[PDB]
RNA sequence: UAUGCCAGCUGGUGGAUUGCUCGGCUCAGGCGCUGAUGAAGGACGUGCCAAGCUGCGAUAAGCCAUGGGGAGCCGCACGGAGGCGAAGAACCAUGGAUUUCCGAAUGAGAAUCUCUAACAAUUGCUUCGCGCAAUGAGGAACCCCGAGAACUG
RNA sequence: CGCUCUAAUUGGAUGGAAGUAGGGGUGAAAACUCCUAUGGACCGAUUAGUGACGAAAAUCCUGGCCAUAGUAGCAGCGAUAGUCGGGUGAGAACCCCGACGGCCUAAUGGAUAAGGGUUCCUCAGCACUGCUGAUCAGCUGAGGGUUAGCCGGUCCUAAGUCAUACCGCAACUCGACUAUGACGAAAUGGGAAACGGGUUAAUAUUCCCGUGCCACUAUGCAGUGAAAGUUGACGCCCUGGGGU
RNA sequence: AGGGAAACGUGAUUCAACCUGGGGCCCAUGAAAAGACGAGCAUAGUGUCCGUACCGAGAACCGACACAGGUGUCCAUGGCG
């Protein structure tokens, strides 16, 4: 069964949604924490350093 | 849009355009070099007998692949655009409606300058296999048309 | 029968007013006039 | 502080549920319960409520249908609220 | 306007109370009136409304009621 | 699929933002709503 | 002389070029903390008609006071109708009012809703009663203490 | 030689600059200059400076455009389907009525779960979308529609999850255990109660008519028993009987 | 009561559902908790909140497309054969 097309019909599960906290639609519903922000796992905004270039 | 690509004498001419129409602009050439120094009404019988099917339009330019008609002279390779030619009718009936308006007879009247210009597409877009999307438009013809006086 | 409203009556049957279905109109929220 | 009562809800299925049933529509503030929305509505137009029906509509707003008792009229009522 | 500030200060805690009912149902009776796609509006007036009764609140801030 | 108030609230409002700019408008500016979302077409988030 | 080749002329297509700049880029001086007296951020509202933005917050493109200001005005938005203003508005400065829900988020639960009185948790003081207080998060980088690569040479 | 901008000196322009199109002249040449049309507002020269400074080439980047081509596809699938009259309409091979002829029968029928999100109904349209056309539409525009004590959620607990504590960790938004709390099932787990009829353009065990049921509370009478036990509460195969 | 233009039947066989039993198997032994019952009757009051439109598919979901693909449950008792 390939797993292109054909796969891709299953997919009707909800996981991400409209985050409480951000705003963004990366809510997982499911582990309930915003891959987003990092509502539900950190008490502080998920940031990173790379997510902009070393000297910037 | 195109304007007038023709000096007229208002005195003794007549004016007509056609804007942004969505037909063939290769029918057009064909039916306008084909009814070019007609008498409006010569070319509008033309072209109803051309709708109809009795009468064809040699495909000089754009012919491939088209298949070779008998009524064709000096030619072989011909068909019947019907719509263009719907879309001609019209362009005429209101080039022969602002002569009589003007005080010309309208059918009388030779057909100094007629020409198609394809004045852009209406893009469209096609899904095609293995998930890519090839352009699919549709052409806009702008087409002037000029009457005088015999 | 209405020669003060005959020509507000002959409306609610073409006034596709909001909320309203052409002609199923209470008169009284045709209650609207000018003239 | 909120207000209950945001205005009437004229549609023709309202008016019909007026005439033949004696009910009126009004768009009320969603954290308003059908209690909360009776007492409202007899407050401001003297009535004694019996029934509230509520629905969330698609607007974002709340819509109450609310039925009065044999001894008021809705067709009257609704003449003093705007409407008519 | 027809509402001025001075005319609401020389109004008791209790006047303002009921005037603040009045306009508050004054309103009420123009969204009535525009829900039913009514036309004889003065759109400067539902606005004025507001804007009274926001002042009437002000004045009970103010005043200490 | 069962949706929630909030919920409800929300696809209402988008809905509602579903709207073409009124004609009014235009003329208030002596001269199109980006934000035009189809049913099929579009995808909303959640 | 069809089909047709090369250059041009009239019109088109196209958006180069020139001119322009309500935006950028860099430098320099000044200045520099906010939050449980609940922030920063988000949600949903808020206009006569109002979809975007901005502003605002159910007192919703706004309320009050003092100073400035001036015949004009009702944001971007040059419509239609109506309205506000010498009971001196608009507009500006400062002070104040209001300031929905989610949000450190703190009564408890939850994709911005909901369930039956709240400093949740951790502390200090302690009338040992959460009574009086603290921490909690944000911020362009800068700053301090820790953990600490590899490509490459 | 030519390009940008700065400086000094010095000029041109709405009695029309730059740029552009065609045309004349000079220089070996990079290139300079003039004329005509256009344009409709800026433009140079010398010297000294400046530099994101001169491309035909990189399967170069971005945009535009030609031939390809009125060509390929709109046939191929055990679901080959239409036809004749007629309605409306500016326009009808495919929108609607009638007949005739077929297609689908675990599905091309009925009810739903997820998911979608208003795609539902009505009116008005056809510039867009619709493998042709469209007077049609899941298209566009304007209005409207989802009414529940007894259908679900809500509650419960399942694998399992989180929060607080405790401990670890350099440290945490990290980490196993132990406690306490909470979360975890909308077809398809357990689960207090509703049936039939009627009604709309669209809702319906929700609204209306009739009839019935459940829980809590209060008042009144009966009871003093009420906590043990029973139920919830359950594998696979074969099979008898009852029965709509 | 309702429904039907009207008649508004009676018996029968085989009988999904639903009820209730017997038997066999396992180096497999086939949840839990809330709740109900145990523990009567009359009258009255209360029963808040959230979902409730439509598709559910060779056009309304996933597959970029009104995609010959993918996608769970119930109707498995419509006639002949
Ligand atoms: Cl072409
Ligand atoms: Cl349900
Ligand atoms: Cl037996
Ligand atoms: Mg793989
Ligand atoms: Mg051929
Ligand atoms: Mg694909
Ligand atoms: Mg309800
Ligand atoms: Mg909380
Ligand atoms: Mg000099
Ligand atoms: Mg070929
Ligand atoms: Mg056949
Ligand atoms: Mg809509
Ligand atoms: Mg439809
Ligand atoms: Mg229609
Ligand atoms: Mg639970
Ligand atoms: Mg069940
Ligand atoms: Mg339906
Ligand atoms: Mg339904
Ligand atoms: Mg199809
Ligand atoms: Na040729
Ligand atoms: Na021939
Ligand atoms: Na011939
Ligand atoms: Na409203
Ligand atoms: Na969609
Ligand atoms: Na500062
Ligand atoms: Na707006
Ligand atoms: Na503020
Ligand atoms: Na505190
Ligand atoms: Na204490
Ligand atoms: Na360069
Ligand atoms: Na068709
Ligand atoms: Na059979």
């Amino acid at each position: 069964t390939g797993a292109g097309t054909p796969s891709q019909g299953k997919k009707n599960t909800t996981t991400h949604t409209k985050c409480r906290r951000c705003g963004e639609k990366s809510y997982h519903t499911k582990k309930k924490v915003c891959s987003s922000c990092g509502f539900g796992k950190s008490a502080k905004r998920r940031d990173y350093e790379w997510q902009s270039k070393a000297g910037e | 849009g195109i304007s007038y690509s023709v000096e007229a004498d208002p005195d003794t001419t007549a004016k007509a355009m056609l804007r942004e129409r969505q037909m063939s602009f290769k029918h057009s050439k064909a039916i306008a070099r084909e009814i070019k120094g007609k008498t409006a009404g010569e070319a509008v019988d033309y072209l109803e007998a051309v709708i109809e099917g009795d009468q064809p339009v040699p495909f000089k330019q754009h012919n491939s692949g088209v298949g070779h008609k008998s009524k064709v002279d000096g030619w072989d390779a011909g068909r019947y655009p019907e719509k263009a030619s719907k879309a001609f009718l019209d362009l005429l009936e209101n080039a022969v409606g602002n002569a009589d308006h003007q005080g010309f007879d309208g059918e009388a009247m030779t057909i100094k300058h007629v020409a198609a210009h394809k004045v852009g597409e209406q893009q469209g877009r096609k899904p095609r296999a293995m998930g890519r999307a090839s352009a699919w438009n549709s052409p806009q013809v702008d087409v002037e048309l000029i009457l005088e006086e015999p | 029968e209405t020669a003060v409203k005959s020509e507000l009556v002959n409306v609610a049957k073409k006034v596709r007013i909001d909320g309203f279905r052409k002609g199923k109109v209470p008169m009284n929220i045709v209650a609207q006039r000018y003239g | 502080s909120w207000d209950v009562i945001k205005h009437p809800h004229v549609t023709e299925k309202a008016m019909n549920d007026m005439d033949f049933q004696n009910k009126l529509q009004f768009a009320v503030d969603d954290r308003a319960s059908k209690g909360e929305v009776a007492d409202a509505v007899e407050e401001q137009y003297d009535v004694t409520v019996e029934q509230v029906n509520t629905q969330n509509t698609m607007d974002g707003e709340k819509k109450a249908v609310v039925r009065l008792s044999e001894d008021d009229d809705a067709q009257e009522v609704a003449s003093r609220i705007g409407v008519f | 306007t027809v509402l001025h500030v001075q005319e609401i200060r020389d109004m008791t805690p209790a006047e303002r109370e009921a005037e603040l009912d009045d306009l508050k149902t004054e309103l009420l009776n123009a969204r009535a009136v525009q829900a039913a796609g009514g036309a004889p509006e003065n759109p400067g007036r539902i606005k004025e409304l507001r804007k009274a009764i926001a002042r009437i609140k002000t004045i009970q801030g103010e005043e200490g009621d | 699929g069962k949706k929630s108030k909030a919920t409800k609230k929300r696809l209402a409002k988008l809905d509602n933002q579903n709207s073409r700019v009124p004609a009014w408008v235009m003329l208030k500016t002596d001269e199109r709503n980006h934000k035009r979302r189809h049913w099929r077409r579009n995808d909303t988030d959640e």
